[PDB]
Formats: structure tokens, sequence, C-alpha cells
RNA sequence: AGGAGUGGAGCCUGCGGCUUAAUUUGACUCAACACGGGAAACCUCACCCGGCCCGGACACGGACAGGAUUGACAGAUUGAU
């Protein structure tokens, strides 16, 4: 997968901390990441790479994939995309 | 001297292909099976099968001496 | 030789939308819905085998999977080989089979000769 | 034990290798000591790969790598 | 292998529909928009609200 | 005690046998045999003949920006841009 795919999958992971999928290899493009043309196979195999390291936490369902973010996975996105900690994701917004 | 040592180290091994595998050979991939193992046969029971003891005498067995009954002679 | 009252020589230059009015309804509807992208490239292969063939010699056998190819009258004389699931079987196109499918000339099965019945 | 090695692996279905000469820009460029830029091969007139991305020059044609444009 | 593998037209037919929880293709209940297997419907029937009255 | 029958006939569909490159398969008294919601053109599809792909996470060593895989017109090769 190219850089504008593997980067752009990691961008919305830091935004809210969760990612869903379909377990649909053959899907043309992921519906959350329109205007990028990233297939569902790309985000599926990217999170398969991230789960074995321990940055995300997997849960399955009827058909869909679910992924949360661990504490040591926030820092792995913090340095891969170079963000300062003065901004926060959706952890400390309400209450 | 080392080529026989190359025969020696494999004889510590080709012997040891016999004490864990009885006669595990590789089947021939190139030549047909009715050609590589033409000469053999399959026995229904290794002890209670018939076998003609003089079916294929080699030419060396025309150079040895026989007995009519060894114990009684 | 003719076919619906017109000889093969007018069929060689019979146009695309006028030859369709001589066929039966499956083949007429098939020419109405169009010949697809991998069926234009077969006729081009048979042209490429025809005009490089020697003038006293039939062209070489050509291998296909296209069992749905209608035998057009511009496809007579060619040696096509249509598959049977196992082998490519050699087919020589005669002018009397110009409304059939290509896939009814490689039989797909061994015609059955029975043995002795076992325990029924 | 409880297996046979069987020596029956046949992967001999050879793939390609990317033959690159050492710094193929020297195949691309040729500069004399006065400073002339002699682009020995054609430049593709496409919108995506114009003025920087060079074509191929085969035995009978020009050939691109981005949009695979072809000439005679 | 781009105009290929997921190329074949799956626009109808038995193998363009699958169960929505099994992803299995056989014994399928398309009525009322259920789209479940006949086995996975029977597990989740009382959750959907299909009660067995008679 | 009866009624409709089935078993006879043609055909439709299951199941054995034979055949086959393959004729995928489970189930064999009631408690297998229009059952697997099983009415398969492709898909379903397991089976047969041929071919492409990795969709082999991650950890370690090498190749390593005198590069690692990738993609691609034409020609031959091919069922096949
Ligand atoms: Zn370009
Ligand atoms: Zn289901």
């Amino acid at each position: 997968m190219p850089k504008k795919n593997r980067i752009a999958i990691y961008e919305l992971l830091f935004k809210e901390g969760v990612m869903v999928a379909k377990k649909d290899v053959h899907m043309p493009k992921h519906p959350e990441l329109a205007d990028k043309n990233v297939p569902n196979l790309h985000v599926m195999k990217a999170m398969q790479s991230l789960k074995s390291r321990g940055y995300v936490k997997e849960q399955f369902a009827w058909r869909h994939f679910y992924w949360y973010l661990t504490n040591e996975g926030i820092q792995y996105l913090r340095d891969y995309l170079h963000l300062p900690p003065e901004i926060v994701p959706a952890t400390l917004r309400r209450s | 001297d080392e080529e026989a040592e190359a025969k020696m180290l494999e004889k510590y091994k080709q012997e040891r292909l016999e004490e864990m595998f009885p006669d595990e050979v590789d089947t021939p991939r190139d030549v047909a099976a009715r050609i590589r193992f033409q000469k053999y046969r399959g026995l229904k029971s290794f002890r209670t099968s018939p076998w003609d003891p003089k079916e294929n005498l080699p030419q060396d067995y025309a150079r040895i001496f026989q007995f009519q009954n060894f114990t009684n002679t | 030789f003719t076919y619906r009252g017109v000889d093969l020589d007018q069929l060689l230059d019979m146009s695309y939308e006028q030859l369709m009015q001589l066929y039966s309804a499956r083949q007429r509807r098939r020419l109405n819905r169009g010949l697809r992208r991998k069926q234009h490239s077969l006729l081009k292969r048979l042209r490429k085998a025809k005009k490089e063939a020697p003038p006293m010699e039939k062209p070489e056998v050509v291998k296909t999977h296209l069992r749905d190819m209608i035998i057009l009258p511009e496809m007579v004389g060619s040696m096509v080989g249509v598959y049977n699931g196992k082998t490519f079987n050699q087919v020589e196109i005669k002018p009397e089979m110009i409304g059939h499918y290509l896939g009814e000339f490689s039989i797909t099965y061994k015609p059955v000769k029975h043995g002795r019945p076992g325990i029924g | 034990k409880k297996r046979k090695k069987k020596s029956c692996t046949t992967p001999k279905k050879n793939k390609h290798k990317r033959k690159k000469v050492k710094l193929a820009v020297l195949k691309y460029y040729k500069v004399d000591e006065n400073g002339k830029i002699s682009r020995l091969r054609r430049e593709c007139p496409s919108d995506e790969c114009g003025a920087g991305v060079f074509m191929a020059s085969h035995f009978d044609r020009h050939y691109c790598g981005k949009c695979c444009l072809t000439y005679c | 292998h781009q105009q290929l593998y997921w190329s074949h037209p799956r626009k109808f037919g038995q193998g363009s529909r699958s169960c929505r929880v099994c992803s299995n293709r056989h014994g399928l209940i398309r009525k009322y928009g259920l789209n479940m297997c006949r086995q996975c419907f029977r597990q989740y029937a009382k959750d959907i609200g299909f009660i067995k009255l008679d």
C-alpha cells in the first residue's frame, strides 16, 4: 500500500480513537475515507499490522471489525505523524 | 581421506535412516513406477505366501553344489 | 450451397445488421445484445490465421475456451479448437454449421458403455 | 519421526529480476563540460508526466512508463 | 490482475447474497428484509420480536 | 367398516449400481431416499482440467538507496488487452 493510503488510514485513528470495517476484502473503497480511494482491504490489513504490535485492540461482531486504541498506541501515532500533546483526541472532551 | 570421512559422516546418518524409518525411500518422480520397481512384487502375507524357490536362478547358482537332504546326509 | 435461400458468397459480405435477420432467435438476440470484448479478439485471431495461411493450406489449429461463440459465415474453413473441460478438441468449420454454438462440437463427456452391475 | 521429508517441493517457476544499470540517469543524461543538457530520449507530453519524466526509446517506437504512450 | 480477479458479474443469483451474521450463502431468508440464514434467524428470533404463538 | 389410493403406465425428482478427467458430498428400519430448506447454466462449489495472486501479521539476519518488490505498450507465448 502506498504512502497516501497508509498515512491517511492513520489520520482518522488519532481523531477519535476507533475504527470500524466490514471484513470485505473486495470492497472498492472504505466509506469513511471517501475522496481518497483507499480500499477496505488496505485498512483491514493495516489494522492487522497494528494489532500484532499491540497498538490497537480488536473486537469482532456479526460481520464488522472493531478497533480501539491502547495507551501505547497513542504515542505510536503521536510520533509517526508528529503531533504535540497540547491538542487532545476525543478522550477528554465531555465531562 | 576426507572423502571417506564424507562417507563416514553419512554412514552415521544413512544407518540412522534405518533405526527410525524401516525402508522409507523416495518415490521416483521422473521414471515410471512400472520401470523403476518393475522387478519387485507384493505379498499378501509375508509368512504364509507361496514362493517358487527356483524361479529365477542366477548364473552363479549354476556354479554351486546341492544336497538331497542336509541333515540325513 | 445456400442458407435460407442465399449462397455463402453473399454471406461473406452480408452486413452485420442484415445477417441478423437470417438467424434463429437465440442467435439474432445474441447479435442484438452485442459480441463482447473477448469475442472481437477471436475473429481477429482467425483473420490473422487466415491471411497468413498458405493459399493451398488450411490455417493452423487455434485454441479457445469460447464455447459460446456463434459460428458466423465469415468464420468458415478455420481450424478452431474449443475446449471440453479437459482437452482442446480439433474442430474444422464447414459452411453447414453457421447457426450453431462452438461448444457443441467438443463433447464434454465419455459416452457411456455399461459394465456388470454390482450390488444394486 | 512420524513424518517423511519426501523431497517433493518444486518451486521452479522463475520470476523476474529488476536489471538496473549503475545510476541509469547516465543512460538518461549526457553533459559536455560547457554545460549542455542533452536528453537522449523523448519526453512524454502527458499532463501527469510532462517535462520531467522521460520516455523509453525502443527499436521501433517511443514508450512511456507512467501512461504507456506509444509512437512509431 | 486488475481487470481480473473480482471481475465476474455478481449482480444476481445464489452467490451474490450471503447471511448477514454467518456470511454463509445457503438457506437464506430474504423475506421482509431479514437476509439471515435459516439457522441464524432461529437464534435471534425472540430478539427481533418474532414470537412463536401457534 | 369403509373412502382415497400407492405398488402397473408415461414423465418430474431424490437414493443406489454402472460410467467418468470429475460425475463433490452427508443421511440407510420406523428414527436416510421432493431431506440438508439442496428448484447447481456462471457464482453457489466442495469435484475435474489449466492458469494468476498473497490477501505470508509480527520478531530476527541479509539485499539495501552503485537500490528491494511493484506497474506497463508492442512482438512471441497464451483460453485470455
Ligand atoms: Zn507520470
Ligand atoms: Zn447465517
